[PDB]
DNA sequence: AAGT
RNA sequence: AGGA
DNA sequence: ACTTTTTCCGG
């Protein structure tokens, strides 16, 4: 069923922030990814069966963090990827306030 | 401040910052002739010292940005002669409160 | 950076949404066979269970309220009055 | 060289483990994973050091799964070997390539070129041997090899040296 | 402050004008968020929209691409506050319950 | 199901955009991506090395992937690239590429104006990237000529070489796609009267991108390491893996490549004309004719929708889709796919009043309370209730549908032949029916309130109806005239949490809306309290003891 | 999960040079001179001369059997026996590494009692170089400076020669004669 | 549009409205900061009716043999007349009530009394009648100074914001300004004994209860009010079906900030 | 039906 | 093409 | 000269 803009509204409204999570995650979408702490890409080629992780590109073998977020997200990077743009996710801040 | 009629030609404005730290401030006559901040919808603005906006901003921990803004070119900006970066406290009535005091950064 | 428990400002009562993700916490930890620290009187749901936790203030969380700034206030759910 | 080296690890621990041996369930984890552990960043993490002040810190509830996460501040003793670091260990096996060297925690091969040219291969003896003009070296003899190189290598950091330059070799 | 109290009152009237009544701090606030800006910031598309808030949280309105095109071009840095951007990355917001954190005391754990 | 990763688990804290440096889209390529066949290796079904899999994704579904091992729902896509024999301009920046030219001198890469101008110093001061740059260029735009020598921050007597080359700035105007300039020139003092008039190659608006310095460029928009100008000229395409242009494989022998797949090959199928052209021996006038066909199609890629007007259109005279159109507004990735979702324990049916259910029940139809799915973990407080479930089956009511062992592995009761046998564990979860008195979120499409989407305790009862109290007829909006809702189930004892102690139909009675209370009697129950409370109105003692009985929480007296 | 430390150099994107490491004492980014403890205050990196590392860890390892025997309640050959015993009480076992260590140090160690550890330390940590060169400088045992220099080619021209060789006569008398 | 405009906006744990950026909105949400659900309709008595039905009401003369409080009102009513140290707090007393209703009539210049606040005193006092059965024929167990600093030591404890700081305190007595007016026009001394009946106990009843009312109906650090008004705003614009452009069109007019407006118009 |  |  | 939104859900 549906679950729009609409339905999040009322979910922000009542303040039910783990329902809206799960409702997006856990009852839909939710995928797992690999990223490279260096550049946040979905560029990490691990291969979590002989624990080898690696990023060529940064000879990362060893800054990997793994990642939940919705599967239509990490298409949404690929895709703007696609189009030379980069939307590198960081695991940590640095800009602060 | 230059209390003009009609105009203050391009010539003579030209010469208006070129006199520093003095300042120079160009108002219209025809527009002094009624006070807007005597007017219902104009509520009271007192200029900060740079000691009250230092303090203003250390106990609601906010960075310049944070604050709601007053345009230089704002009416009653123009009445207290504000400076880019000075904060006006406006203390309004409040159907809900009875007086709530805003606060608006000179940009 | 961190509001020492003498400077502190906030509530010292416990917030609406604080209690409703207490009670979630505890039930699914509670849930998840976590160790109970009140005599469960014929209590068989986590939720009940974890009520009753929080009924005689026997639960060992801690609730970390941020501020818009980043600095923060570490309040117990010993110590948060619970009026609601 | 052997350091030590004030670490962190962040530990997941499910609620099951909410009781008053959680503490104490923690430091044995760290222990577990730490202890004996090698990386090329830090090196073989060998003894973790004041087990009783370890800081714990607070651990913060996750989201959705009622696990808790806690980083583990630490301070242990380390071991990274470097090139040029001359060290001193015990032979363990030896071939017609060379030999290897038992240094601490780790194996340091030194190739028969990385060797002065006098000293040959003798494979008629047990165990083998490598014959000097004046030395032998052989399986339990001690020696002194300058570090030429490092590979980190999964659990484990070996090492190629030699023992051709002025005050190294049989000791 | 004017425009701020004419804007509310020119609000308030569409309300009562169709019978209906609204708690004052709801208007209050909408007028107050076109006002704080400077000046009246209209609730559009280039609007509020044009604000400097986070790529994604602008993108889940109106510009989308043309959005994100910008976003890239400058190597803007969404802080990832807003409410939208934990729900194009599946976390939990930093809304009612997600306002603050949960942990638990050792202390207060082998004290009961 | 995805498997155990040993690597740290994080949230995203900060999304930092930039744009790709031609050099990262070789650096974190799997494949080049040469070919615009896509597999058949000579009609043999399997993945060529030259398009989709030379090392990228997979297709197939069993058949793992060559490079992550692990195949299908685990391996996202894996990117790839193709090296284009002439840059082109990405379509996205086509008027920033051009408002830059604006701004620096189309030679040596110098602004037009420097801290000598007032005006220029004035706009160099703003702090907002966005505005700086709007201020530089309306600034620049102007400014015809690169300057030598400028008066110095003083006398106009004395000037200052502010830096080199004097040559005349193009008058810049676009021609759909292309960049054609039109130089002030001089001849006798005059000239214009009829200027020079040739369009700007994209390798000549790169190599003056190139030599923009950093504390230029960087005083523009730019940032030296996410997004340098020269980055907005496409050089090195990415090649998007098959989870992003996956091959809709309709039985056996039948491709059903995707749009993007296509739109790529034409790429691939011009950039080979193109390269070949110009290596070969070189009929010029045909190399900018395959050049501009090139950038076509890196453009209608990914935005097909240009104001100047070719609408690349796939054989059957439907257009293209672009990358653009696929993340565009309402239904589409941003808004369709990631704001709102469809979503998994989710309900609908048409709703029907009952005067004698309570206000925050909901009446549930056996049929949907036995399809809808509680996991329970197994725990010494219900193990026993919950064996009886799974003993129970998923057909008859209180009853469970899957168990969920330690092993991650999912046993549906439906069909293992150990369904009756089956001793659960502690930490098991058991997949059991949607039960009576589990809060519920019931909601009514629009949903334009906070109390548009309220929590109840479920009531399993029969017939096909979501039965609802007549009280909360208002918050909804609803008449039962055929009018339906839905219903989402909480999955964890913490999402529960948030949905009975927050969101429960009691709790939302008095709303903030008004400070009023948003529910109160309606309809039948209105019309008959009024004529009950007559002064005319009485009953007599047979009567008034039913009613009595018939208030549950009666004194008995 | 991995370890982490007090350093937390945020390399946005600009990745590389992790130059080389040697006795040019360019040691790791890590192995640093200047490094911060947990209270975040600046401390000097801890070097150990082998003996001074054999110590550290029978300390350690002791006070640990004594927390765990607490929780409970409710000469070279013959040092080797004694450690090889307190491994298989305190560690996992499976700690194969810290048998290996704990043997390699009790034989090559130079000094065998705690106060001649302390002796060396004061003499060595008064010459003012890294301790790198420190710990091998009680570590490698030396006779000619020209061994020393040539054997931690970083004291080059950090010391005199006959002051090494006075340091080098004052680390032989303290060499526990095992 | 009115939600994708407000979303981010949601009070913080320092009373203060914030977006995304922590830009500040509202110093203190809807400017006295309490939950719209815990606010309901109530009557400022203060505000209008005659200048001298004021003084019938509001005013008690210790020093005049017709104005004090009979001994029919409270024990103390014949040990009370003529004492000066106690007319000063009556006094004290009677001056406020004076600078609230000037006060008042400034805020509401048309003189509405009937405005949303939070704790309904009326049932309050109401409760306490039922809950003590006050005897409307007995005199009160109450002192003047009971009365008087009761109600002053009361309003000290109804807590908005904590900070110890002058601009904080300042705040926080801004913010309770209106609030404070009600109360003190309903608990004024004449009115607690003549009117209400209450008793010492009654009365220390009727005061807690407030303070616990008070403190119940402030804003709940992470209350989305951003999505909330949006949609307050919103739905009631559903339900919508001189001669000024009104309703849905006034209000797109609006908040387009449309300048090519369809009926503008000056009243002068 | 509006607004860069 | 159709429901609220 | 030139662009973009418009309540929610069987083929
Ligand atoms: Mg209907
Ligand atoms: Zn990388
Ligand atoms: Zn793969
Ligand atoms: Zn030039």
């Amino acid at each position: 069923l549906r679950f729009g803009e609409m339905e999040r509204d009322c979910m922000i409204a009542h303040g039910a922030a783990s329902f809206l999570k799960e409702r997006l995650m856990e009852a839909s979408d939710a995928f797992r990814v690999h990223i490279c702490g260096i550049c946040g890409l979905m560029t990490v080629i691990a291969k979590l069966n002989h624990n080898q992780f690696e990023c060529k590109g940064c000879d990362n073998k060893i800054d990997i963090y793994q990642i939940h977020i919705p599967y239509a997200a990490k298409l949404l990077f690929q895709e703007l990827m696609a189009m030379n743009i980069t939307p590198r996710l960081y695991t940590d801040r640095s800009r602060d306030f | 401040i230059f209390v003009y009629q009609n105009n203050i030609t391009p010539s003579a404005m030209k010469l208006v910052p070129s006199i520093p730290p003095a300042t120079i401030e160009t108002f219209n006559e025809a527009a002094l002739v009624v006070n807007i901040t005597h007017h219902e919808l104009v509520p009271k603005h007192i200029r900060l010292s740079s000691d009250e906006k230092r303090e203003l901003l250390k106990r609601y921990r906010l960075k310049e940005s944070q604050l709601p803004r007053i345009q230089r070119a704002d009416p009653v900006a123009l009445y207290l002669g504000l400076k880019r970066g000075e904060v006006v406290k406006i203390i309004r009535k409040s159907e809900t409160s009875g007086r709530y005091a805003s606060y608006r950064i000179c940009m | 950076k961190a509001i020492p428990k003498d400077q502190r400002a906030t509530t010292p009562y416990m917030t609406k949404y604080e209690r409703a993700r207490i009670l979630g916490t505890r039930a699914l930890q509670i849930s998840m066979n976590a160790p109970v620290f009140v005599d469960l009187e014929g209590e068989t749901d986590p939720l009940r269970i974890a009520m009753k936790e929080l009924a005689e203030k026997k639960i060992p969380l801690v609730i970390r309220r941020y501020l818009p700034d980043g600095s923060f206030e570490d309040w117990s759910v010993e110590e948060l009055i619970v009026d609601l | 060289m052997f350091f030590i080296k004030d670490l962190s690890l962040n530990i997941t621990l499910h609620p099951s483990f909410f009781g008053p041996r959680m503490k104490q369930y923690l430091k044995t984890k760290l222990l577990e994973e730490v202890e004996g552990s090698c990386t090329g960043k830090f090196g073989y993490i060998l003894c973790v050091l004041d087990y009783d002040n370890i800081d714990i810190q607070r651990g913060r509830i996750l989201p959705t799964d009622g696990s808790a996460e806690f980083n583990v501040k630490y301070r242990a003793v380390v071991f990274k070997p470097f090139k040029g670091e001359v060290v001193d260990g015990t032979v363990v096996s030896c071939s017609q390539h060379g030999f290897e060297v038992q240094v601490g925690p780790m194996k340091v091969f030194v190739t028969k070129h990385l060797m002065p040219q006098d000293l040959t291969f003798n494979a008629g003896s047990n165990p083998p041997s490598y014959q000097s003009s004046e030395d032998v070296i052989t399986i339990k003899s001690r020696i002194r090899v300058k570090i030429e190189g490092c590979i980190s290598q999964v659990s484990s950091i070996h090492a190629i040296g030699s023992i051709k330059e002025d005050y190294l070799g049989a000791i | 402050e004017a425009g701020r109290a004419a804007l509310y009152k020119e609000v308030y009237n569409v309300i009562a004008s169709d019978g209906s009544y609204v708690n004052y701090r709801h208007m209050a606030l909408l007028v107050d968020v076109m006002t704080t800006q400077g000046g009246l910031t209209s609730v559009t598309r280039h609007g509020f929209n044009r604000s400097n808030t986070g790529a994604l949280m602008r993108c889940s309105f109106e510009e989308t691409v043309e959005i994100l095109f910008e976003a890239g071009a400058s190597a803007e840095l969404d802080d990832c506050r807003g409410v939208s951007e934990n729900v194009i990355l599946g976390q939990m917001a930093p809304i009612g319950t997600g306002a603050f954190d949960v942990m638990i005391d050792e202390e207060s754990l082998v004290k009961y | 199901g995805q498997q155990y990763s040993s690597a740290p688990l994080r949230t995203v804290k900060e999304v930092q955009f930039g744009l790709f440096s031609p050099e990262e889209v070789r650096a974190i390529s799997v494949a080049k991506i040469r070919f615009p066949e896509t597999m058949d290796e000579t009609q043999t079904r399997a993945k060529i090395g030259g398009l989709n899999d030379p090392r990228l994704g997979s297709i197939d579904r069993n058949l793992k992937c060559q490079t992550c091992q692990e195949g299908m729902n685990e391996c996202p896509g894996h990117f790839g690239h193709i090296d284009l024999a002439k840059p082109v301009f990405h379509v996205g920046f086509i008027a920033k590429i051009k408002k830059v030219c604006e701004c620096v001198c189309m030679h040596c890469g110098k602004l037009l104006l420097d801290e000598h101008n007032e005006l220029m110093r004035q706009a160099l001061a703003i702090k907002d990237s966005k505005k700086r740059f709007a201020a530089i260029w309306t600034l620049c735009k102007t400014k015809m000529v690169c300057e030598t020598d400028v008066p110095s921050e003083d006398d106009p007597t004395q000037l200052v070489s502010r830096g080199g080359c004097g040559n005349t700035q193009p008058t810049i105007r676009k021609d759909g796609l292309k960049l054609v300039g039109s130089w002030k020139k001089d001849r006798a003092t005059g000239d214009a009267d009829e200027p020079e008039l040739r369009v700007l190659s994209t390798e000549e608006i790169l190599n003056i991108f190139k030599h923009i310095s950093v504390k230029d460029f960087t005083s523009l928009g730019f940032n030296e390491v996410f997004s340098r100008p020269e980055w907005m000229i496409l050089t090195c395409l990415p090649v998007p893996p098959p989870p992003v242009r996956p091959s809709i494989s309709f039985n056996e022998s039948q491709r059903g490549e995707d749009d993007l797949t296509f739109k790529l090959a034409d790429i691939l199928k011009a950039n080979i004309s193109l390269e070949t052209l110009e290596h070969n021996g070189a009929p010029h006038h045909a190399i900018e004719e395959a050049e501009s066909l090139l950038q076509f199609h890196v453009a209608t890629y990914m935005d097909n929708d240009i104001a100047g007007q070719p609408q690349a259109l796939q054989k059957s005279g439907r257009p293209v889709k672009s990358i653009r159109a696929r993340l565009k507004g309402k239904e589409g990735r941003i808004r369709g796919n990631l704001m709102g979702k469809r979503v998994d324990f989710s309900a609908r049916t048409v709703i029907s009043g009952d005067p004698n259910l309570e206000l925050d029940q909901v009446g549930v139809p056996k049929s949907i309370a036995k399809t809808l799915t509680y996991p329970e973990v197994v725990t010494p407080y219900n193990i026993d209730r919950l064996t009886q479930l799974v003993r129970n089956g998923p057909n008859e009511h209180p009853g469970a549908k899957y168990v969920i062992r330690d092993s991650g592995d999912r046993i549906d009761l439906r069909y293992s032949k150990r369904a009756g046998d089956i001793q659960l564990q502690y930490g098991w979860k058991v997949e059991r029916h949607i039960m009576d008195n589990d809060p519920v979120l019931f909601n009514r499409q629009p949903s334009l309130h906070k109390m548009s989407m309220m929590a109840h305790r479920v009531k399993v009862i029969p017939y096909s109806t979501f039965r609802l109290n007549l009280s909360v007829t208002s918050p909804y909006n609803a008449d039962f005239d055929g009018d339906e809702m839905n219903l989402h189930v909480p999955q964890s004892e913490e999402t529960r949490a948030e949905l009975s102690q927050l969101c429960a139909v009691p709790l939302q009675i008095v709303s903030p809306q008004s400070n009023k209370p948003c529910m109160g009697i309606v309809q039948d129950t209105l019309c008959g309290i009024r004529k009950l409370t007559l002064r005319d109105t009485f009953i007599e003692l047979d009567q008034v003891l039913n009613m009595l009985y018939w208030v549950p929480d009666w004194d008995g007296v | 999960v991995s370890t982490s430390t007090f350093q937390t150099r945020r390399r946005r994107l600009k990745k590389v040079e992790e130059e080389e490491n040697a006795a040019t004492l360019q040691l790791g980014q890590e192995f640093q001179l200047k490094q911060i403890n947990h209270q975040g205050e600046e401390e000097e990196l801890i070097a150990l001369n082998l003996s001074e590392a054999r110590l550290v860890i029978k300390e350690a390892l002791v006070e640990r059997r004594r927390a765990f025997k607490r929780s409970q309640k409710k000469t070279r050959e013959k040092e080797l026996e004694s450690i090889d015993v307190l491994l298989e009480q305190t560690t996992g076992g499976n700690n194969k590494d810290l048998k290996n260590t704990m043997q390699y140090l009790t034989n090559f160690s130079r000094f065998r009692d705690q106060e001649t550890v302390g002796a060396v330390i004061q003499l060595l940590k008064s010459t003012g170089l890294h301790p790198f060169e420190v710990a091998q400088l009680g570590s490698l045992a030396c006779d000619t400076a020209d061994e020393a220099k040539t054997l931690i080619p970083s004291l080059n021209n950090k010391i005199s020669d006959d002051e090494l060789e006075r340091i080098l006569k004052e680390l032989s008398n303290l060499e526990t004669l095992y | 549009r009115l939600v994708k405009a407000l979303e981010d906006i949601m009070v913080h744990y320092d009373n203060t409205t914030r977006n995304s950026l922590g830009n500040v909105i509202q110093f203190i949400y809807g400017e006295d900061g309490m939950d719209a659900a815990h606010i309901e309709k109530q009557s400022l008595d203060t505000i209008g009716g005659s200048d001298a039905a004021f003084e019938k009401r509001y005013r008690v003369d210790l020093l005049n043999t017709d104005h004090t409080l009979d001994p029919s009102l409270l024990e103390s009513g014949s040990e009370i007349l003529g004492d000066l140290k106690l007319q000063v707090l009556l006094d004290e007393e009677y001056k406020q009530l004076v600078k609230d209703r000037k006060f008042l009539r400034e805020v509401f210049v048309d003189g509405e009394a009937n405005w949303p606040l939070p704790v309904n005193i009326r049932r309050i006092i109401q409760n306490a009648q039922q809950t003590f059965h006050i005897d409307h024929t007995k005199p009160s167990d109450l002192t003047i100074k009971d009365i008087v600093l009761g109600v002053k030591d009361l309003q000290e404890n109804l807590l908005v914001l904590r900070g110890k700081n002058e601009i904080i305190q300042n705040a926080q007595r801004d913010a309770v300004t209106l609030f404070c007016c009600l109360l003190r026009s309903r608990l004024a001394t004449r009115r607690v004994l003549q009117e209400y009946r209450l008793t010492k106990q009654a009365f220390d009843w009727v005061l807690s209860n407030i303070e616990a009312q008070f403190l119940r109906s402030v804003v709940h650090p992470g209350e989305m009010v951003g999505v909330l008004a949006a949609q307050s705003i919103g739905e009631p614009a559903t339900q919508m079906t001189k001669k000024v452009t009104s309703g849905v069109p006034r209000l797109k007019e609006i908040l387009n900030v449309a300048k090519n407006m369809k009926t503008p118009s000056l009243t002068v």
